[PDB]
């Protein structure tokens, strides 16, 4: 349940029990349980003199282990710039792939080592080398906030709208993680504001789904359509009154969005608020324009969707502000039936 | 891991002595000095201690070489003014390497008598920082009166009034 | 670039570079060395000529140094380190460890003074950094003759 | 960790403490969570001397916190080492536990302000003003916009500019005004080394809210290129040129351009250069021996009448001889 | 203390092999 002594060695950086022990043993690539040679713990801790004596006495420089990580990928990870030197002039690999098709480049961007991005990039990395998930390393640093990395790729003529398998452009990634300085140099570089998802999904829309205020504003700042629709026919404010974003909501309506909108299923930002029980929202909603006496499929009015829920506030608020209690369904279910039902 | 000392390689005439320093060692300026059995204490010269950001057995230890060489070795820095969307880099001299400001360093530290804690980084940072803080409220002027040559013209104003 | 930069004789940051570090007291050893020509290579040289420890030795044509003696002046020679004196270029507290360095940058701060023409630099450093020989290598040199520096 | 001088003592405080709101942990983390977590509540001060609460746009703090990246002149962003994203579950946990700490422990208009991010030097630049009404009646609206400049630490140094227009606004419709921002319009120059608070404030009838808006824009001063080759033997001469486009609307007069670099020149060399005419390039070229082997930088630094210390740097490696 | 990475369990631990993966691609389907 202990390291060989020579990964014992590599961690130490103890050149002088390394040089006995290769002396005794003359493998350098002895494995460990997890089948990681010595080189791949020297290149992890950054030490250059047992990572110099491991090579001098013949390891391999591309180690392949079962899941593909070369000393080379954890030395980018790390950001061990002089490891990643010291591997590369010795014959490190450049487009090695771990087993879910990670590059070396794919390991440094994802941790924003801006150097050792462009040593790999200089010395001929692939800036389109795709994850199994279609991730280029741009898409990895947008993930990580890594403004610097996403700006050093983005000068190496990384493409600014490559897409993952969920057809994901970097600025869907940005919009989604919330870095709003990443999304900031995309659009500012020409990167699209109206990209469709696999849903449909506009980085606006995804914004709006998780409270990003900030990339909010920079999108509809950088021309991106307000009214845009998805697959289903979901506004931003649909997203944002379903998700209960109160930011998002009024910044939404100040600036112009119709709060009347449908969707397939004929569904108002007032009906998502009701089922979901922001009132709020509603109260935002109301406020400025949304009907809410307004109906949906089968007939359905807000108060049959808050009623359905059991929320009172929401009840309460629709039912002060204009909501007639005797409309009824293609059923016939009032809001008195719902609520008894439940 | 103490204070030792080795003779590595020795001749008729000369020793070769490797010594070690604790890697929790009191920093600042020392003697060695040597002691011959029936002889009085012989000075054998002076060196200065300081923290190791290359010893993993040290506080101050880094893990990068490059963040090794960014944040201690490089004089050559960059001080990150203007506005949040209009960011402007201006070029510094820290100059930390300059050959007085190692000794004026270890001179404001000299205004904190505990000296016991200067093995510790985190009191060594505290006592500066603070002693800097005063200096910079007793030094900096109400207001070319904007024409910078990097840190090391400031501390040797700061700390001697004159410049 | 074109604009020929004329230099700007400005002291506004000349104490920005003033250190606070107080010499320490050192006794001196001065060596005085010519520009000479060995009669083997006709190759021009740096010649040992004197030496000042306590007090004046001068370097005979033998290899030989002389006998020690107080250091007299020629009016001459004090009237013209003060006419050098007044114009002379200063580097003081240069951060330099090699003579080409050191030669380098006294070349850079002439052509700066106007002391020097552009085109007298290449010679110059050519000249600071031919060999520096010493009085034992003089009798292995077959002997040595003064010279003079010219354009070639 | 960050030292935070206290008026006194110092603290050094984890800047993981900063960013989960880890208050209690030591004395100054309260202060820096505070920098960069505050919100601006903007008053307006009327003639009457009652003051009015006003709809401002938000003013985030704590942007773009920014060092010198490792092994490169570029700038390195570490603002997610102080701060979760801005509406993301963490900051929310963060703020309410903070708030719960402290706690214990003691509009039918809307204003959109557009500006550049900065303003050329004795330049023009354009604001757009966006007044979306949202009234069933049309509004008179008094616009007012001011230019006033700061300085770095937020105290007020020059009034610039001032600008007020009375528009009617239709009901449910959007209206842009474009507003030029020039230098040429400002009632003095804005002070040296200071930033230009841009405000734009709506009042209607009588409402009592005023909607403002206000931006921080840069002054931008001429672009110094230094051009020089990457690599330079050591103990051979190199030449460095410096342009400068003179985008101003006046001649540069009295210039002089320094240069400075620890490994490259001993201590600094100044030169004169000529005037310079609106629409024209300096182009000077400097000539000197590298003599330390490295990776060295030169700075170049231009002063004249119109601007002072503009400073540009450029880094060249250099190498050994060859043997 | 101070022999614990000697280990191959803490080795493991260390080493991160789940930062060499890619982990996923979440939607959260509304």
């Amino acid at each position: 349940v202990r390291l060989p002594a020579l990964h014992i060695a590599a961690r130490n950086d103890d050149t002088r029990t390394a040089a006995v022990l290769l002396q005794n043993d003359p493998n350098p690539d002895v494995l460990s349980k997890t089948g990681f040679t010595p080189l791949h713990i020297a290149a992890h801790y950054e030490n250059l003199n047992v990572a110099q004596l491991l090579l001098n006495r013949g390891a391999s420089v591309n180690f392949t282990p079962q899941n593909g990580i070369t000393p080379l990928h954890i030395a980018s990870r790390r950001g061990n710039v002089i490891m990643v030197r010291l591997l590369l002039d010795r014959g490190a690999q450049i487009e090695t792939k771990t087993k879910d098709e990670l590059t070396p480049l794919h390991c440094a961007a994802r941790n924003g080592h801006v150097r050792i991005s462009e040593i790999l990039l200089d010395h001929g990395a692939p800036i389109q080398a795709k994850t199994k998930n279609g991730l280029s390393p741009i898409h990895m640093a947008a993930q990580g906030d890594h403004l610097d990395c996403v700006r050093l790729l983005l000068q190496y003529d990384a493409e600014i709208d490559d897409i993952t398998l969920d057809h994901l452009t970097p600025l869907h990634v940005a919009a989604h993680c919330g870095h709003h300085r990443v999304a900031k140099v995309l659009l500012d570089k020409g990167a699209k504001p109206n990209s469709r998802a696999l849903n449909g999904f506009t980085p606006l829309h995804i914004a709006c789904k998780k409270n990003h205020v900030r990339v909010m504003e920079l999108l509809l700042k950088t021309g991106a359509s307000i009214d845009a629709v998805t697959e289903s026919g979901l506004t931003p404010l649909h997203v944002a009154s379903f998700m209960g974003h109160l930011p998002i909501v009024k910044n939404l309506l100040q600036r112009g969005a119709s709060p009347n909108v449908s969707n397939v299923k004929v569904e108002t930002p007032l009906h998502m608020a009701a089922r979901a029980g922001h009132t709020e929202v509603a109260k935002y909603l109301l406020q400025n324009k949304a009907k809410v006496n307004a109906k949906a499929k089968d007939d359905q009015t807000p108060l049959h969707c808050a009623a359905r829920i059991g929320h009172t506030n929401m009840v309460k608020l629709l039912l002060e502000n204009n909501a007639n209690p005797n409309l009824a369904t293609t059923a016939g279910h009032t809001p008195l039936h719902i609520a008894a039902r439940e | 891991k103490w204070w030792s000392a080795v003779v590595e390689e020795r001749d008729a005439q000369s020793w070769t002595i490797s010594v070690t320093t604790p890697a929790d060692a009191v920093i600042g300026h020392y003697s060695l000095l040597l002691q011959v059995s029936g002889r009085k204490q012989l000075l054998l010269g002076q060196f200065t201690l300081l923290f190791n950001p290359w010893n993993r057995e040290d506080a101050v230890f880094l893990k990068n070489e490059a963040q090794r060489m960014e944040y201690l070795l490089n004089q050559n820095g960059l001080i990150y003014l203007g506005t949040a969307d209009c960011i402007q880099a201006e070029s510094w001299d820290f100059g930390q390497f300059e050959g007085d400001v190692i000794d004026l360093s270890l001179r404001l530290l000299s205004k904190d008598k505990q000296v016991e804690k200067w093995s510790q980084p985190v009191h060594v940072a505290r006592v500066l920082g603070a002693l800097l803080h005063f200096l910079k409220e007793q030094r900096v002027l109400p207001t070319l009166l904007n024409k910078r040559r990097g840190s090391v013209p400031i501390l040797r104003q700061w700390l001697t009034g004159r410049g | 670039q074109m604009e020929e930069p004329a230099a700007h004789d400005t002291e506004a940051t000349a104490t920005d570079y003033h250190t606070t570090s107080h010499p320490g007291t050192h006794k001196v050893y001065v060596e005085l060395q010519e520009l000479v020509m060995d009669e083997k290579n006709q190759e021009l040289r740096w010649m040992e000529a004197a030496r000042w420890v306590q007090l004046e030795e001068n370097l005979g044509e033998n290899g030989a140094w002389g006998r020690p003696h107080l250091s007299h002046l020629t009016f001459w020679s004090l009237l013209e380190l003060r006419r050098v004196f007044t114009k002379g270029t200063v580097l003081l507290d240069l951060q330099e460890t090699s003579l080409a360095g050191v030669a380098n940058q006294l070349l850079d701060r002439f052509i700066f003074e106007d002391q020097i023409r552009p085109q007298d630099r290449e010679e110059l450093l050519r000249a600071l950094l031919l060999k520096h020989s010493h009085a034992g290598e003089l009798e292995a040199l077959g002997g040595v003759k003064p010279a003079v520096l010219t354009r070639s | 960790q960050i030292l935070h001088p206290s008026a006194g003592s110092c603290d050094l405080v984890p800047v993981r403490a900063v960013k989960e709101g880890t208050l209690g942990l030591t004395p100054a983390v309260s202060d820096l969570f505070a920098a960069i977590n505050a919100s601006c509540v903007v008053w307006k001060c009327c003639e009457d001397g009652t003051l009015e609460l006003t709809d401002s746009n938000t003013k985030y703090v704590g942007n773009n916190i920014s060092t010198k990246g490792v092994g490169s002149d570029r700038c390195e962003d570490i603002t997610q080492n102080y701060k979760y994203p801005e509406g993301s579950l963490q900051e929310k946990e963060v703020l309410e536990r903070v708030e719960k700490e402290k706690m214990e422990r003691e509009s039918p208009l809307y204003l959109l302000l557009k500006a550049p991010s900065s303003l050329p030097l004795r330049g023009d630049a354009q604001i757009s003003v966006t007044l979306v009404n949202h009234s069933e009646q049309e509004k008179a609206v008094q616009l007012a916009i001011g230019v006033q400049a700061v300085h770095y630490n937020g105290v007020l140094a020059a009034k610039l500019w001032r600008k007020k227009l009375h528009l009617t606004l239709s009901a449910n419709l959007e209206k842009i005004i474009t507003i030029g921002l020039f230098f040429s319009n400002f009632e003095r120059n804005p002070p040296e080394n200071t930033f230009l608070r841009l405000t734009a404030m709506a009042t209607h009838s009588e409402s009592n809210l005023s909607c403002f808006a206000q931006e921080d824009i840069a002054i931008c001063r001429p672009h110094l290129a230094i051009k020089m080759p990457e690599k330079a033997e050591q103990y051979q001469p190199l030449t460095a040129s410096v342009s400068l486009q003179n985008s101003l609307d006046a001649p540069m007069e009295d210039c002089v351009i320094s240069i400075l670099g620890r490994g490259l020149i001993h201590r600094e060399r100044s030169y004169r250069f000529r005037s310079v005419w609106p629409e024209n390039t300096m182009c000077a070229k400097f000539q000197f021996t590298p003599t330390h082997v490295g990776l060295q930088r030169l700075t170049v630094e231009v002063d004249c009448n119109m601007f002072q210390n503009l400073t540009n740097y450029k880094s060249v490696t250099v190498v050994a001889p060859e043997l | 203390e101070e022999l614990q990475d000697d280990y191959e369990d803490m080795m493991e631990e260390n080493l991160e092999q789940e930062e060499y993966e890619d982990p996923d691609i979440p939607e959260s389907q509304m």
